[PDB]
RNA sequence: AUUCAUAAUAACUUUUCGAAUCGCAUGGCCUUGUGCUGGCGAUGGUUCAUUCAAAUUUCUGCCCUAUCAACUUUCGAUGGUAGGAUAGUGGCCUACCAUGGUUUCAACGGGUAACGGGGAAUAAGGGUUCGAUUCCGGAGAGGGAGCCUGAGAAACGGCUACC
RNA sequence: GAAACUGCGAAUGGCUCAUUAAAUCAGUUAUCGUUUAUUUGAUAGUUCCUUUACUACAUGGUAUAACUGUGGUAAUUCUAGA
């Protein structure tokens, strides 16, 4: 289409946002940046549909472009900059910061968190490769580029950044026995514990992944994260857990807040 | 015909209306930046050396 | 007589655009409703606010009468409020008027007139006011 | 899974890049200079990676028609070698060579009051009909062709020519 | 703060369904077969007109808009000369 498109309409837009029908014909078409568009969630639809902080395009505008909201310790003042999963953002009035991860039904839950932790994030290594001058790097899911990594790090490993300086910390690496968290398909924001690993050569290695209360499925290795050991993330996670509660399981509780 | 001339160490312009064509033929059959001789170009034209510089024709 | 019973509800103070936002219900019986400015100035000695921080819009009065819900704002300063305020409501509560502008056609038809002319247009105003002249 | 990433040697080159750019606040020091050293931006820039993409691409799946049974191939049809061109693979094109390739499991031709799909109507089940049209993909900007600029266009609220 | 240079955009959007029957398209693959402004993360101490030019880096020069003025054509977002 003689180049690249630059408005997304409404009803293309991934559904995890949660864009109203009627509001309009367009959604916020996410610029270039770390995260693919289908996988990143707009500041604009963060300001304005979650925290209700925004009433309008106008008003997301105006917060932006003050510098008090920060990504990343950047102030990012482009309304629909990707912001997208598990990045940390800041937003320094009112002292509140916030992990951008999805809730066990597939669509990015704000999720609160302190300061000490809004300090760092974590990165799964997408690549490993011999750079210029024979320079070992790694590459991230949100495409960061870290120079002289452990060599012990490998493909679909996992990397602690600083966030403040862009150094590595320490990394995970993926290996049976170990809590994954699955980042697409239908098991979005699933949590388990990696049961083994299948090769399938010529493509789409699986895992098999075991949830809390013991309920078990596989996907595919491309939408397998690492976040920490059993018990013990290093991501704080939201209300739920990641669990999957089925339908009547959510309607009695639901019940049993409101309904009694 | 009209002669839009310039004199540009003190940058001075002005328009002259030659007639008789009969005697205008120093300026005919020839191209820009060729010299004319403004001994026929006219009387009080003693001793300049004209260069062409352009021209518009009619329309 | 009147008992217009102001309540006010879901507040969220919000500094980043230094201001208070809240939906406003109003139960006015045996009376037709209740006027902005009377929401203003109600809202005024609610939060101590100078009435002119204080701003609502909204306000559908349900079937049958006697109850509207609507929007307030209640900003931290006049000038503050004028930063963040659109010009219509700024207009609608007098702390603005209104700008001289021609219609949208007129501004566009002269936009397409200006793209007509290269330059300020000094020269070429007096070299056809030298050629009209005869 | 690479003649991969890298890295080395020998040279080559209308020698590419390797900051003569801008705002704000302007501190600290010794050497009595208007000396030294100073922040945070901003723009720009070579490769790599990422992202938004694009291009090509594997397999399988389209309505009616035989009163369409053979089609393609001298004028590229099918394949090989080499070269040229391209961002790149490739008959994409060129030279030479071989005679191949498709087809009653319907090729090729003809028709469509055919853009395709998500879908719509109706429907016990199985089906039938529709889908120009709110989303996705494609194509076009009176009809053809050609091209500049640009990362990206064979663009038309760009240009050039013909009708 | 008009005008103008520079930069960026104008290839998005919107409209239509004429063409088009393994074509488009759909699902599924591939690039170990390529281009990719932009964003983002990294990344450049190596340069004696590209060597008798060690004849400025406390920082090279040239050439033009707008503008001033003289003009053409009935007419175009035409433009000539200085």
């Amino acid at each position: 289409a003689r180049g690249p498109k630059k408005h997304l309409k409404r009803l293309a837009a991934p559904h995890h946002w949660l864009l109203d029908k009627l509001s309009g014909c367009y959604a916020p078409r996410p610029s270039a940046g770390p995260h693919k568009l289908r996988e990143s969630l707009p500041l604009i639809v963060f300001l304005r549909n979650r925290l209700k902080y925004a009433l309008n395009g106008r008003e997301v505008k105006a917060i932006l472009m003050q510098r008090h909201v920060k990504v990343d310790g950047k102030v990012r003042t482009d309304t629909t900059y990707p912001a997208g999963f598990m990045d940390v953002i800041t937003l320094d009035a009112t002292n509140e910061n916030f992990r951008l991860v999805y809730d066990v039904k597939g669509r990015f839950a704000v999720h609160r968190i302190t300061d000490e932790e809004a300090s760092y994030k974590l990165g799964k290594v997408k690549k490993v490769q011999l750079g210029k001058k024979g320079v070992p790097y790694v590459v991230t899911h949100d495409g960061r580029t870290i120079r002289y990594p452990d060599p012990n790090i490998k493909v679909n490993d996992t990397v602690k950044i600083d966030l403040a300086s862009g150094k590595i910390t320490d990394f995970i690496k993926f290996d049976a026995g170990k809590l994954v968290y699955v980042t697409g398909g239908r098991n979005l924001g699933r949590i388990g514990t990696i049961v083994h690993k299948e090769r399938h050569d010529g493509g789409f290695d699986l895992v098999h992944i075991k949830d809390s209360l013991d309920n078990t499925f596989v996907t595919r290795l491309n939408n397998v994260f690492v976040i920490g050991e059993q018990g013990k993330p290093y991501i704080s996670l939201p209300k739920g857990k990641g669990i999957k509660l089925s339908i009547a399981e959510e309607r009695d509780r639901r019940r049993a807040q409101q309904g009694l | 015909m009209k002669l839009n001339i310039s004199y540009p160490v003190n940058g001075s312009q002005k328009t002259f209306e030659i007639d008789d064509e009969h005697r205008i033929r120093v300026f005919f059959d020839k191209r820009i930046g060729q010299e004319v001789d403004g001994e026929a170009v006219g009387d009080e034209f003693k001793g300049y050396v004209f260069k062409i510089s352009g021209g518009n024709d009619k329309q | 007589s009147d008992a217009v019973t102001i309540r006010t509800r879901k507040v969220i103070s919000n500094p980043l655009l230094a201001r208070k936002q809240f939906v406003v219900d109003v139960l006015h019986p045996n009376r037709a409703n209740v006027s902005k400015d009377e929401l203003r100035e109600k809202l005024a000695e609610v939060y101590k606010a100078e009435k002119d921080a204080v701003s609502v819009f909204g306000f559908r009065t349900q079937f049958g009468g006697g109850k509207s819900v609507g929007f307030g704002l209640v900003y931290n300063s006049v000038a503050e409020a004028k930063k963040f305020e659109p010009t219509y409501r700024l207009v609608r509560y007098g702390l603005a008027e209104k700008v001289e502008k021609a219609s949208r056609q007129q501004r566009k038809q002269k936009k397409n007139r200006d793209k007509k002319i290269f330059g300020t247009g000094k020269r070429l105003a007096k070299k056809v006011a030298r050629r009209n002249a005869d």
